């Protein structure tokens, strides 16, 4: 972490559980600058006693383009299924009039009342066919009791959110100093407050935005592939939008029996005959519908914590090389401590903090800085303050040192320049 | 790797399930092109960056599981901000660096007479 | 606690499971969502 920034303790409450080790909780706000990618940034905790302190690091590792599931619905794959019982009067004896109510989910015609494996399907009489040719030798015209039944025999499930936005997103590691780590994806363009333990972060710097149209996800439960629309979504299937039946459980999404889920008036393209009625449809499959395309300063809120409460050498081993690189040069330092410790801040380093942890071992922790020349004094790093200086050449972006070919360049850059001013010399005098 | 977005990579796979995850990118905030691709056979991998570094050891968490490669890399472009380098001097070499400037105007004047 | 201020329907994010419900939510802080200008 080349960016680190101590706590503010001025909140001090601290209560003394145990003499040896001390107790403390606070709270507040922090405000820290983003990252560059693929880094992890750092937080130093301070505390009034000098012996003990704790430390945060933030691990950023992408950068996207996501957006947030405002809603969310399933598409089951319909079927337009029906049947038809043929009375006749006098044999069903149903009225001259064909009753205008109907009871969609009893039908006490065809075995009283079950379960109707269609949702919520209509229902009517139909014209008449009276005489020897249908048989029942009433001159007088016939009711015919028709259903349509939507069904999805082997479904392909989809679930939709309708967010038809675009902000800027990345992936963000967490590290409680406790030494507990929670990984999840904050919405960091907007001023989202995602809930974890006892901090939350919230947003960071847009720093581009860009624009797309009215396109939303479209995600097979099985996971095909993952797929893209104008994905038209609302509470109610609009006419020709992408998803026609928006139903609210998978556990029901295979089959319709959840209420959540609301057909489309006359969906169903029931057509009558003679005899009986016959089954055809208008529905639209997902693809080759509506489609377009085809797919293959950052900061944290504090609340209340659980913050937790001798002899150390650095002896420093080795130096590696940069300076101007977006990385630094990585430098490890072999310690070795009595105590499971942290280090801190030099004062000549002069580049940043230091956040470095150290086992009950004589451990080396290589961390990344860049300086042009090395200087590495005074490191109040852990116990007491400790003064080790190293001595190496820093590697720069410069030139090719490995054949010096500039060189020979150079010497025939500079040739004739006094020549050029003698001669001008000379036409100065004729031409002023 | 750096600003150029192509790197060379040689990377083989030992599996045949025909559904690929995803892959990872690089140190220093990449974003690999190709993160998918089919693992039903041996098909040789390589994938591009912009990394430039030394042992330029990375990871991916779709299957590999964060393993640690190995590496060394040493010349390119001599363009940068800075002018030449530091140098011991003392007078030693800056006068072997200045020579003659006559001489070089002597190859030019033999010029003129051969061709008049 | 005041009742002037309304809530917005179902804008809180419930979900639910086998066993008990998990909170979620979609809202959007005022930075960094519609924000075209910055003062000094």
């Amino acid at each position: 972490c080349d960016e680190m920034v101590h706590a503010d303790s001025k909140l001090v409450s601290c209560r003394q559980g145990s003499g040896n080790m001390k107790e403390c909780v606070t709270t507040g706000r922090a405000l820290l600058p983003a990252v560059n990618p693929g880094q992890e940034a750092c937080l130093h905790f301070t505390a009034p006693g000098s012996p003990d302190s704790k430390c945060l690091k933030i691990k950023v590792k992408r950068i996207n383009l996501k957006c947030k599931k405002s809603s969310s619905y399933f598409v089951p794959d319909a079927r337009s299924r029906c049947t038809s019982v043929r009375r006749c009067r006098w044999a069903g004896d149903c009225q001259s009039g064909c009753p205008p109510h109907f009871t969609s989910n009893s039908f006490s015609d065809d075995w009283a009342g079950k379960m109707d494996r269609a949702g919520l399907g209509f229902s009517g009489c139909s014209d008449g066919c009276g005489g020897a040719a249908c048989g029942c030798f009433n001159a007088a015209p016939s009711c015919i009791f028709w259903r349509k039944w939507v069904e999805n025999p082997h479904g392909i499930i989809w679930k939709v959110s309708p967010c038809a936005a675009w902000v800027p997103s990345a992936v963000i590691e967490l590290t409680m100093p406790s030494g507990e780590v929670r990984t999840f994806h904050p919405m960091s363009g907007i001023p989202t407050q995602v809930f974890k333990g006892v901090s939350v972060t919230y947003l960071g710097s847009d720093m581009e935005v860009s624009g797309l149209t009215d396109l939303c996800e479209i995600e097979e439960l099985k996971s095909k592939k993952l797929a893209l629309a104008p994905c038209n979504q609302a509470g109610m299937g609009v006419v020709g939008k992408v998803g026609e039946i928006q139903c609210s459980s998978e556990e029901s999404a295979r089959t319709i029996k959840k209420d959540g889920c609301i057909w489309n008036a006359d969906l169903v393209g029931i057509e009558l005959r003679v005899d009986d009625a016959v089954c055809y449809s208008k529905i639209t499959s997902v693809e080759a519908v509506a489609n377009y395309s085809a797919i293959p300063d950052i900061t944290a809120i504090r609340g209340s914590f659980s913050v937790n409460y001798a002899t150390c050498t650095g002896e420093v081993t080795n130096v590696s090389g940069c300076y101007s690189c977006m990385t630094g040069a990585k430098v490890s330092i072999k310690l070795h401590s009595s105590k499971n410790s942290t280090a801190h801040v030099r004062c000549k380093g002069d580049e940043t903090a230091f956040s470095v942890l150290e086992g009950v071992h004589s451990y080396t922790v290589s961390l990344s800085f860049d300086h042009a020349v090395v200087d590495e004094q005074c490191q109040l790093n852990c116990g007491g303050h400790e003064s080790q200086v190293t001595l190496k050449g820093n590697l720069i972006f410069l030139d090719v040192p490995k054949f010096v070919d500039g060189s020979y360049m150079q010497t025939y850059h500079s040739t004739v320049p006094t020549g050029a001013n003698i001669p001008s010399p000379t036409d100065w005098l004729n031409a002023l | 790797g750096g600003v150029r977005l192509i790197t060379l990579t040689s990377e083989l796979k030992s599996a045949t399930v025909c559904a690929s995850h995803f892959c990872s990118s690089a140190t220093s905030g990449k974003k690999s092109t190709e993160i998918h691709f089919h693992s039903g056979s041996l098909v040789g991998k390589a994938a591009i960056h912009v990394k430039g570094a030394l042992v330029d050891g990375t990871e991916f968490t779709f299957e590999g599981s964060c393993m640690f490669p190995d590496g060394c890399n040493a010349d390119c472009t001599f363009c940068r901000e800075f002018l030449k380098n530091p140098q011991c001097y003392p007078a030693k070499k800056w006068l072997f660096i200045i020579i003659v400037i006559l001489l070089g105007y002597a190859g030019l004047m033999l010029l003129t007479n051969v061709l008049k």
